[PDB]
């Protein structure tokens, strides 16, 4: 059972700080190209960047330009996206996804984790 | 002389054009100048030079004698190419490569390989002061008196077949030997001598002696006869084995059931009954020929075709010429490996599965470096060595290497090389795609500009297909562009379907993609529309090419268009996730595999290996525990077969005794594959459909030899056009005792003037593959032919012409060089 | 006045055992001091240090082996470059800059076949070795390159023993052909990089074997106005062709690896082949002069490319063979100066030694030789002596001569040609050479040599080499040192005394088995002026016969030449010492072309000898290039090396 | 023309020992292969040894087996039989004679090959 079990995320202030650890639960995915969504909520999910499985190319969404600088470790099958950058409303599950098969959709899914940006 | 083509020649001074000007000064005495350059795809700029020089060689070979007519060829031989590299010697694969400890001393025992050879001997010693090399030893292995026979490699029944041999003598002075044949029971040596007698000859000092025999076989396939040399040194024994084989045309008949006792897939089969058959035109004195192979899955019989047999058998017996047979080489392996490793069931094995898993990873790497010989400098593939870069075969090729880059990292920088190129260069205003090359991939229905509209359409979607299986090592921006221009391209122009098969491709290259699209799911429903079912409730569902064949027509008779359609149907509904609508058609598709695995062409055969695997990787497969046995209808009965999932690839058992065969089973889970192959011999071709119009003959020319001249076209269907044929492949069969001259071949092919795209002799048969055939007049091939050896009663052989992608439209006619009349065994019982 | 001196190879080797050899002279007692290797910017890392006592029953002589542990360095990939070598002592601390190389080890790469064909297995293992010559077990990546220039694959493999046997290469049904090419590396630190070819061609079904056969390998004067050539045409073994026509071109070849030549526009045709046989003449100065250069001298190492072709009259099958080339020569012997350095001492005879050889090299004796000279002083007077003349000896093959020079000479430049009787002046040998004085301030020179004839220098032999210090006016000299040199380390460092009677002093040294295949020896000592001391140096090169520290023999008990097919044969091998032996049994014709047949055990002992640092045949222009040309830099008082601006390639 | 000249022969007694010669001329020496036979009086011409020139290689005539022994001479062109332990069987006139061609050994050295003959030398052994 291939699954994607998300880890990372919590509770963050405006201009605050946090990371996400998308750690794989199964097969290897050492080749296959993996990115991250997001689930801005009463919308679903949108594309924010990928990287591939070399880590020589890579894909930044226009809105999230690069603030949450992309990398991946292939020794644990793990993808660090480094959220420091933090304002309301980047609030949504965010999403870690499998070989892509083009862009959106991807193969394999996680039940993602929740961001919430509060801003008290 | 040769100064005025050297001048041309000489002058314009260009790397294409030279060797246009050489293959246009080549001797052709069977068409002109003009039909020559007619065939040439490079562009007027050599077919100038090409002209001229075709011309002046015409022109400069009139009042010359045959003193000039190889001068001339000789001196146009040179300076034109570079070289080509060749080697004419074959040296055999090197021993005692091991590694030892020496201790001081030691000591080796073994054997010198059997072959006339100087062999040389060294070793290298490395140890804490340093590298010392051993002196060289020379072995020479080498026998005084030898005997070498040359057996021709298939030979058939009825025929008085001399085989001549040689007697090398490497003694200093003169020597008289005996010769003696040794007789098997089913061969009449048309003397019956047996010892069998001798007659003395003599050979001088270092030379040599020709020496013939005379037989003719009673049997088939007689694998066992000696010849025995009796000098001054003693008596010496060869053996030598002669493969025999009856008349007619060889024909394959398959048929396959799958027995599950639930009934989860849809149905329940504990009995199957495959009648003994005798057609009209069963040679006499021959037995058919038939095989059972039972196994325990679906993608057993891939299981079977990979791991119980070490090297991995071809699924099918088309050539090898073309790339695309050469990638073929890989597909049932990576299948077998996805299966394994994403089902996980590497327990299957009982040896330590890390092993296996290496081997197999190590077979997929031969096969994706075996493929690398047809990439060009742009990183495009090519469908032959040196043609011109197709689109066609470049997706396929990206298909099929972006699957293996799951398990097998690729180069990176190489296929984002080949997919930026198949975007840029090759693509329409509207998203488009177009070929470059001739390579005809399949023949669609329809008129002209209705043919040119399909055409478009499959060839988009197919490279889509490709471009959205090979995006994870190069996702790119302009790339996904594109492949979003050619989804819109297919969204808007696809409904209005023509033809079920383009539709069926069209579907399946949407549904990887965007599956939320309306227009999608119109596509999806005007394809479900078409289906074909037999069965209430559907135990058999398939697909089929309906432009105006709508009237429910089923000939039971798979064809390699209808298992694509079928397949990729199937593949549509896997990928959609609709579990209820698909069990009729992985039944169907089950019943319809062959022996190895393969279906009948390549690209159905991917596509259903493909559809099989996925259907058994997503649908969990259940506990294998399950009791089948074999008996004959009215004999004794065969080999019960008791299966688990620690066996079920079990060994195939051929059908011995002659008796209608019936397979029973008992209660049990999973699923089972039963198929019967029946290789049979035929003495005529009346009955079967012909669609090719053949005419096969042998003239006389003028040293003066024999040359034979076959002509094939194409015979359009109603529905087809008249542009003529795909990809197709003439087969001829050669008469025993003579062989066919490989320079004319070579001539024929290694031209800008190719009359076809490649040649191979394999087997006694000469095959040729050309781009297209045409259907208005007759295309032929001409060839001369040498006389291996006299025989006699020669048995006719074989003309065949067959298109590649789907063999069906096959035509095949009986042609023989001449019979003229000639008691020594003559008559075979 | 006292003095010290370091010496030290002139490239340290990361993760190799450096001598560094500290000799003081003109000190009493004992002492200790600390030789130790530091970075570049900042005295702050110390990668190793090494404490040596010098007193009088060490002979004030001490030696240190310093490493630089690969990991010591900075993590990055960005090398460092240089590295700073500093003695500290009670009486003198000094400090010097050294540039550093990670080319450490040997990687030989042996694959069985040089010429394969389709569905064949390569089978390639690899020898890698450290600096000292040793298994070196260290971790390899080798990949394969098609003649395109693209990386089939890349396999890796650990190290055990010392050979790395690595798994097979299939060639595909259906290859690219050419020259294929293997490339060996270390995977962690080293930049040692080891490069193999091997062929790949189609085979084809030959229907006749056509053989050329030319008058000799190369074309002499002799042949230059008629040349025969026989061609051969047989079937199979023994059988032989009856009848066929026969064509013949001919071209001019620059050289063997250019793939282009400049063929002929009138050559023989139409030599009717009987029995397999048959003979052409062929006339290089008619064929060539009025078609290319005119003058026989200008074909001067260029060949001449043959290409026959075959046609059976009766079966009308056609073949070709070709000659690749065959070299033409102006004359046929080559002179190449031996045991001679080319720097001069003042004040001491100038012994040259010439050597002779064929177009075959191969010595040749009995040729006479004459020499003539030219000397320049310093004050620019041009001076020729009388012609010399002698007689080449035929074991060694040398021509002893001897020049008595004046002692101002600052430059000699000399020409020797052969005076071979019936040779007609063109076509004899002539090679001029240059010769500058050994330039000192105090005018101290040093002259060293070995005497000997016929020079193989047995090992386990001792030998004797004359000291000369003739040259000083201040000739009060206590000591001689040396320092011995072999594949880049300094093995032997002594002193000798000096006898105050005689001049010329014969010392003793020992030949063991680090010195095996060259090693260079270098004599110096100091004058203590009333300025300042001085260093005075000189070198000598020292060839000893290629022997193994092993010596393993393999042998087949059936000494018999001719086998026969499947009989049972036994391999003995026996060595001095335990070891580990890797065999190769291969055919003895994919070699092919008998000339020019280069293995990897051919070419072992080549590529192995490039870990001598030093270049030349020995002398100098002065002390600091006496030690910079040993391969060695030195740190001391009397004379300052300028090894700053020195990396520069001999031949 | 090739000849073929036996000496030798005489009479002896049983359990004696007797060596006859056949000096060859006419033909290339080291290309033949020379044959020794027998035919005693009364009685059909029977084969009793061959010495093969070119390899030094020998056969006897099996009954004959060890008794006798066959060297040539390439100086003098001349093979002896060395006719040792003269048991009394023999009593024939025996030839030599040359062939171009060396026999199959096998059925052996009988059929009369050899196509150069000479004229014999007469062999007598009493039991006295
Ligand atoms: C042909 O040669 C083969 C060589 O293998 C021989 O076959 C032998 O047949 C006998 C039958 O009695 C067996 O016992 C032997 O084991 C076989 N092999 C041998 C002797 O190597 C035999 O000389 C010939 N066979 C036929 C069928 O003609």
């Amino acid at each position: 059972e291939v699954q994607l079990v998300e880890s990372g995320g919590g509770l963050v202030q405006p201009g605050g700080s946090l990371r996400l650890s998308c750690a794989a639960s199964g097969r290897t995915f050492s080749t296959n190209t993996m990115g991250w969504f997001r689930q801005a909520p009463g919308q679903e999910r949108e594309f924010v960047a990928l990287i591939s499985g070399n880590g020589r190319i890579l894909d930044y969404s226009d809105s999230a330009k690069g603030r949450f600088t992309i990398s991946r470790d292939n020794a644990k099958n793990t993808v660090y996206l480094q959220m420091n950058s933090l304002k309301p409303e980047d609030t949504g599950v965010y999403f870690c996804a499998a070989e892509f098969r083009g862009r959106t959709l991807a193969s394999y899914w996680g039940q993602g984790t929740q961001v919430t940006v509060s801003s008290a | 002389l040769q100064k005025k083509i050297e001048e041309i020649a000489a002058k314009y001074k260009h790397s294409v054009v030279k060797k246009c000007c050489y293959d246009g000064a080549c001797v052709n005495n069977d068409e002109t100048c003009e039909q020559r350059a007619a065939r040439i795809s490079l562009g007027p700029r050599c077919i100038k030079a090409f002209t001229e020089c075709c011309v002046v060689a015409s022109q400069l070979r009139a009042n010359i004698s045959h003193k000039d007519m190889q001068l001339g060829r000789l001196h146009m031989k040179t300076l034109l190419p570079v070289s080509k590299p060749e080697i004419r010697s074959y040296f055999p694969e090197s021993w005692l490569w091991e590694v030892h400890l020496v201790p001081r001393r030691k000591q080796l025992q073994f054997a010198l390989p059997d072959s006339l050879t100087t062999w040389e001997i060294q070793g290298v010693g490395i140890s804490n002061t340093g590298i010392c090399v051993a002196d060289t030893v020379k072995a020479k292995v080498f026998k005084d008196v030898f005997l070498e026979m040359n057996i021709p490699y298939s030979v058939v029944r009825g025929e008085q077949i001399q085989l001549k041999g040689t007697v090398y003598n490497y003694r200093t002075s003169g020597m008289q030997f005996c010769v003696k044949m040794s007789a098997v029971e089913g061969i009449c040596t048309s003397e019956s001598p047996v010892s069998s007698k001798c007659v003395r000859q003599k050979v001088e000092g270092s030379s040599s002696h020709l020496v013939t025999f005379t037989v003719l076989p009673l049997e088939i396939g007689l694998h066992n006869i000696n010849f025995s040399l009796e000098t001054w040194f003693g008596k010496e024994i060869l053996v030598k084995t002669l493969r025999v084989v009856p008349e007619g045309v060889k024909r394959e008949s398959y048929s396959g059931v799958t027995l599950d006792p639930r009934g989860i897939y849809g149905t329940i089969s504990r009995r199957k009954e495959f009648p003994y058959r005798i057609p009209l035109d069963l040679v006499p004195k021959t037995e058919i020929k038939r095989i059972l192979s039972v196994k325990g899955l679906l993608v057993g019989e891939i299981l079977s075709a990979v791991l119980s047999q070490e090297g991995i058998n071809i699924l099918t017996h088309l050539p090898k010429g073309s790339a695309e047979a050469e990638l073929m080489s890989v597909v049932p392996v990576f299948y077998v490996f996805h299966y394994l490793e994403t089902g996980n069931h590497w327990n299957i094995f009982h040896s330590d599965p890390l092993i296996e898993k290496q081997k197999l990873k190590k077979k997929l790497k031969e096969g994706m470096l075996s493929i690398m010989s047809y990439r060009n400098a742009d990183y495009s593939y090519s469908v032959w060595k040196g043609g011109s870069a197709s689109t066609w075969l470049t997706a396929f090729a990206l298909r099929v290497l972006g699957q293996v880059n799951k398990y097998v990292e690729q180069n990176q920088n190489s296929i984002c090389n080949s997919l930026l190129w198949l975007v840029e260069n090759y693509q329409l205003d509207n998203g488009s795609f177009k070929e470059n090359s001739q390579y005809q991939p399949i023949k669609l229905q329809g008129t002209l500009p209705v043919e040119a509209r399909e055409n478009s359409l499959y060839l988009t979607a197919f490279t889509v297909i490709g471009i959205r299986k090979a995006f994870d090592i190069c996702p790119l921006v302009k790339i996904d562009t594109a492949l979003i221009k050619a989804d819109n391209f297919l969204l808007e122009n696809t409904l209005p379907a023509q033809s079920t098969f383009t539709l069926a491709i069209s579907a399946y290259a949407l549904s990887l993609g965007d599956k939320t699209h309306p227009q999608f799911r119109s596509i999806v429903s005007a394809l479900k529309r078409e289906a074909l079912v037999k069965g209430n409730p559907p135990i058999y569902r398939f697909w089929k090419d309906n432009l105006q064949h709508k009237d429910s027509s089923v000939p039971n008779t798979g064809t390699a268009r209808m298992v694509e359609t079928t397949a990729y149907a199937l593949l549509t509904s896997l990928n959609l996730k609709d579990i209820n609508y698909v069990n009729p058609v992985i039944k169907w598709l089950s019943e319809e595999q062959r022996y190895g695995g393969g279906f009948y062409s390549t690209q159905d055969t991917i596509n259903a290996i493909e559809g099989l695997t996925e259907y058994s990787l997503l649908v969990k497969q259940l506990r294998l525990s399950m009791d089948i046995d074999v008996s004959y209808k009215h004999k004794g009965a065969l080999h019960n077969y008791k299966m688990t999932d620690k066996n079920f690839l079990g060994r195939p058992v051929e059908v011995l005794l002659n008796d209608d065969l019936i397979v029973s089973t008992g209660f049990g889970s999973g699923l089972a594959t039963v198929h019967v192959t029946t290789v049979v011999h035929k003495t005529s071709t009346s009955e079967e459909v012909c669609s090719f119009y053949l005419k096969i003959d042998t003239q006389d020319i003028e040293s003066d030899y024999k040359r034979i001249v076959a002509c094939a076209s194409y015979k359009p269907s109603r529905e087809e056009s008249s542009s003529g044929s795909s990809h197709a492949v003439m087969d001829i069969s050669l008469p025993t005792g003579i062989s066919a001259n490989e320079e004319d071949l070579k001539a024929l092919v290694e031209g800008v003037d190719q009359l076809f795209t490649d040649y191979q002799i394999k087997d006694g048969h000469v095959i040729l593959q050309l781009n297209s055939i045409p259907s208005s007049d007759f295309l032929c091939v001409r060839f001369r032919i040498f006389e291996l050896f006299e025989v006699g009663f020669l048995s006719p052989a074989t003309f065949t012409v067959y298109e590649y992608h789907r063999p069906d439209k096959q035509c095949t006619m009986f042609y023989s060089t001449s019979n003229i009349k000639i008691c020594k065994c003559v008559e075979a019982d | 006045e006292q003095t010290y001196v370091i010496s030290a190879p002139k490239i340290f080797r990361v993760g190799a055992s450096e001598n560094i050899v500290i000799q003081v002279y003109g000190y009493t007692e004992a002492f200790d001091a600390t030789i130790s290797i530091k970075s570049y910017p900042d005295k702050k890392f110390s990668y190793s240090s090494g404490h040596v006592h010098l007193s009088s029953e060490n002979k004030f002589q001490n030696s240190a082996i310093l490493t630089i542990q690969p990991k010591q360095l900075p993590g990055g990939q960005n090398p460092v470059s240089y590295v700073y070598l500093e003695v500290v002592s009670k009486h003198f601390s000094k400090s010097k800059r050294m540039p550093i190389t990670y080319d450490n080890g040997f990687l030989f790469i042996h694959t069985d076949k040089p010429v394969y064909t389709p569905d064949q297995s390569v089978k390639v293992r690899v020898y890698s070795l450290n600096d000292d010559l040793k298994p070196a077990k260290r971790e390899t990546v080798l990949t394969f390159i098609d003649p395109e220039g693209s990386e089939v694959d890349m396999v890796e493999e650990i190290d055990h023993i010392g050979i790395i046997s690595f798994p097979d290469f299939k060639i595909p049904s259906n290859p690219r052909y050419g020259m294929w090419t293997i490339k060996a590396k270390y995977k962690e630190d080293f930049s040692t990089t080891g490069t193999a070819y091997f062929e790949v061609k189609e085979y084809v079904l030959p229907h006749f074997s056509v053989s050329i056969e030319p008058e000799y390998n190369f074309i002499g004067y002799k042949n230059f106005k008629n040349f025969e050539i026989t061609i051969k045409a047989r079937y199979f073994y023994n059988k032989v062709v009856t009848e066929a026509d026969v064509y013949i071109t001919f071209g001019i070849r620059e050289d063997l690896k250019d793939d282009q030549k400049e063929m002929m526009q009138t050559a023989m045709q139409n030599t009717m082949l009987i029995n397999g046989i048959a003979q052409v003449t062929f006339d290089s100065e008619t064929a060539v002069k009025e078609l290319s250069y005119y003058s026989l001298e200008d074909l001067n190492n260029k060949y001449l490319y043959i290409a026959v072709t075959v046609i059976e009259s009766t079966g009308g099958f056609s073949e070709e063979a070709e000659i690749p080339g065959i070299k033409y020569v102006l004359s046929p012997y080559k002179l190449n100066l031996v045991a001679t350095p080319l720097f001069l001492k003042p004040g001491i005879p100038y012994p040259i030694k010439v050597q002779v050889k064929d177009s075959l090299d191969q010595l040749v004796g009995g040729v006479p030789v004459t020499l003539n000279a030219q000397t320049i002083d310093v004050n620019q007077e041009t001076s020729d002596l009388d012609p010399s003349k002698s007689v080449t000896r035929v074991d060694d093959g040398v021509a002893s001569f001897v020049l008595n020079l004046p002692s101002g000479v600052t430059v000699l430049e000399f020409n020797v040609k052969t005076d071979a009787p019936d040779l007609p002046e063109e076509n004899q040998a002539r090679e001029g050479y240059r010769a500058i004085a050994y330039s000192s301030l105090s005018q101290s020179y040093l002259y060293i040599d070995w005497t000997d004839n016929h020079k193989a220098l047995l090992v386990g032999e001792h030998l004797n080499i004359i000291v000369t210090p003739k040259s000083p006016y201040i000739d009060k000299i206590t000591h001689y040192n040396y320092l011995i040199l072999s594949k880049g380390k300094i093995i032997h460092f002594g002193t000798r005394e000096k006898f105050s009677d005689a001049s010329y002093q014969s010392i003793n040294i020992p030949v063991t088995q680090n010195m095996v295949p060259s090693s260079r020896l270098l004599v110096y000592y100091i004058v203590t002026g009333e300025q300042t001391a001085e260093l005075v140096s000189d070198s000598v090169w020292l060839n000893i016969e290629e022997k193994c520290g092993n010596q393993l023999q393999v042998h087949l008990s059936p000494d018999a030449d001719a086998y026969s097919p499947g009989q049972t044969v036994s391999l003995n091998m026996a060595t001095g010492m335990d070891s580990w032996v890797a065999l190769a049994a291969v055919d003895s014709a994919v070699y092919g072309v008998q000339r020019g047949a280069k293995k990897p055990l051919e070419r072992v002992f080549q590529f192995l000898e490039k870990s001598d640092l030093g270049c030349g045949a020995g002398g100098g222009l002065n002390n600091a290039n006496v030690f910079h040309l040993a391969g060695l830099t030195f740190l001391t008082n009397a004379n300052a090396d300028d090894s700053q601006e020195n990396d520069e390639p001999c031949k």
